């Protein structure tokens, strides 16, 4: 099926402009069977249509936006993007591609979504990547890693590259008083694994382009 | 713009249960309305266009009604899968979302399982010591815990996380984190979190030497 | 003489004048609604020089009346998000140039499932 992938910064300063790109796989931008739009959520202000383009290039707005927001199609790459001008931290958001379609009888509907992209609007110097310490292990034996002091949000954590799912939870990031984030991310493991099973945690902090793996160990 | 309103804000209930969700629009929207399941951390999915048709590959448990202002979203016999937040949405005139209902499963008692994490030693060459106490797989998301270095009652230098209930057996985990300076923690000896729970028929103490 | 238009229901559709100006003129636009089943939508105004800006001179409230979204106006263009049988009829654009100009075009709207 049509499948969407949101990119773009996780930082924006307040005044400049916000710009994500959705890229389109599995279908085509051609037919005005389809529509591309751009939603966004806030905590506060829940989920907000922002505006949608049509294959020949149409656009249409949610007037709340004031024309800050400008969407753009490149059929060719299949892709589409939004530009938001003059960001302000009311623009903080998950921000959301997604496929529209309609009909006579039901008007119109989002039926793909993309995963989403954080983006922060602050006025904070920088972005920074996390440090990451092992919580060591001592029938099941817990362990995990402990991500510090990244901004902004979000951090994603997988365990041996994705290979280890269950009996994972990875916590809620908490803003600590330094200005910075930090969870930790474990996983409940067989006691008789922890000598023969290798664990590492893969933290990827896309607001700063960093990836840290850490193995985790039990302690001599 | 059209207000989309939702009841019940949020509701607990059992699996197999059958729980219906409102939505209203403030002016009649035809048949204009969709419902999207949201659930932790993924983006809202469509469940249900046109007010009643179901969308492809959703289970048949889920129905939609109405025409007009008055919606109503049915889950027949509700699953610890249903867990999510649920949202209602207008196509009639400038789009508009619904503030959403938050679907939370009632189940039986489960007591913690409590572990402890001393600081790393890589750790304490940034003058922070950070001590980890999990409490795994509870239920219900009420808990207490508590921080003691060497036998003294910690307060003010602690911080708690909670996940959202598990999709698959619908229980919480949480994570308390006792910060410490590599000084304070270099000048005492015994690391205890003490976990009070529903579940537990007297608390849950488990501790570390070391520091 | 007439830019004709097929729609769809609930399909959103864009009136383009085609539009030229001078730099340094000002201009007024004026967008005109003849229903099928006159009326003033909108009148803006600029200086002209995505990054022009305009003032909002007037706007009607027939469409608010039958509680439902007025189209949207922009310098040369004016835009329906979905499209239903009230939003049917002739449209008329009308733009004043300060250098002594009115073009006018002229748009009609149709239902496509009504053949000839």
């Amino acid at each position: 099926q049509v499948q969407l992938q949101e990119s773009g910064p996780g930082l924006v300063k307040p005044s400049q402009t916000l710009s994500l790109t959705c890229t389109v796989s599995g279908g085509s931008i051609s037919s005005n069977d389809y529509y591309w739009t751009w939603i966004r959520q806030s905590p506060g202000k829940g989920l907000e249509w922002i505006g949608f383009i049509s294959y020949n290039g149409d656009t249409y707005y949610n007037p709340s936006l004031k024309r800050r927001g400008t969407i753009s199609v490149d059929t060719s790459k299949i892709q589409f993007s939004l530009r938001l001008s003059s960001v302000t931290a009311a623009d903080t958001a998950v921000y959301y591609c997604a496929r529209v379609r309609t009909s006579s009888t039901t008007s119109y509907y989002f039926d793909y979504w993309g995963q989403g992209t954080l983006v922060t609007v602050s006025s904070a110097a920088s972005t920074k990547g996390p440090s990451v310490f092992p919580l060591a292990p001592s029938g099941t034996a817990a362990l995990g890693c402990l991500v510090k002091d990244y901004f902004p949000e979000p951090v994603t954590v997988s365990w041996n590259s994705g290979a280890l799912t269950s009996g994972v939870h990875t916590f809620p990031a908490v803003l600590q008083s330094s200005g910075l984030y930090s969870l930790s991310s474990v996983v409940t493991v067989p006691s008789s694994s922890l000598g023969t099973q290798t664990y590492i945690c893969n933290v990827n902090h896309k607001p700063s382009n960093t990836k840290v793996d850490k193995r985790v160990e039990p302690k001599s | 713009d059209i207000q989309m309103t939702q009841s019940p804000s949020s509701l607990s209930a059992s699996v197999g249960d059958r729980v219906t969700i409102t939505c209203r629009a403030s002016q009649g929207i035809r048949n204009y309305l969709n419902w999207y399941q949201q659930k932790p951390g993924k983006a809202p999915m469509l469940l249900i266009y046109g007010a009643s048709s179901l969308q492809n590959g959703v289970p048949s448990r889920f129905s939609g009604s109405g025409s007009g202002t008055e919606f109503t979203l049915t889950i027949s016999s509700l699953q610890p899968e249903d867990f999510a937040t649920y949202y209602c949405q207008q196509s009639y005139r400038t789009l508009t979302f619904g503030p959403g209902t938050k679907v939370d499963i009632k189940r039986t008692v489960a007591a913690p399982s409590v572990f402890i994490f001393p600081p790393s030693d890589e750790q304490l060459k940034s003058g922070t010591a950070s001590v980890v106490c999990l409490l795994n797989n509870f239920y219900p998301r009420e808990a207490k815990v508590q921080w003691k270095v060497d036998n003294a009652l910690q307060s003010g230098n602690s911080q708690e996380s909670v996940t959202e209930q598990d999709s698959k057996d619908s229980t919480y985990s949480l994570s308390s984190t006792l910060t410490l300076s590599k000084a304070d923690y270099e000048k005492h000896k015994v690391y205890a979190c003490e976990v009070t729970h529903q579940g537990l028929s007297s608390p849950v103490t488990k501790s570390f030497n070391r520091g | 003489r007439l830019i004709e238009v097929s729609v769809e229901e609930n399909h959103p559709f864009t009136l383009r004048a085609p539009i030229q100006r001078i730099y340094g003129v000002r201009y007024t636009e004026t967008w005109s609604f003849l229903p099928s089943l006159e009326d003033q939508l909108a009148e803006i105004s600029y200086r002209f020089q995505a990054d022009q800006p305009w003032i909002v001179v007037n706007t009607s409230t027939l469409f608010d009346e039958l509680e439902l979204d007025p189209p949207e106006i922009e310098p040369g263009v004016l835009k329906v998000l979905r499209t239903e049988k009230q939003y049917l009829g002739v449209y008329i654009w009308n733009m004043r140039g300060s250098d002594g100009t009115s073009t006018y075009a002229t748009f009609l709207v149709t239902w496509k499932g009504d053949e000839k």
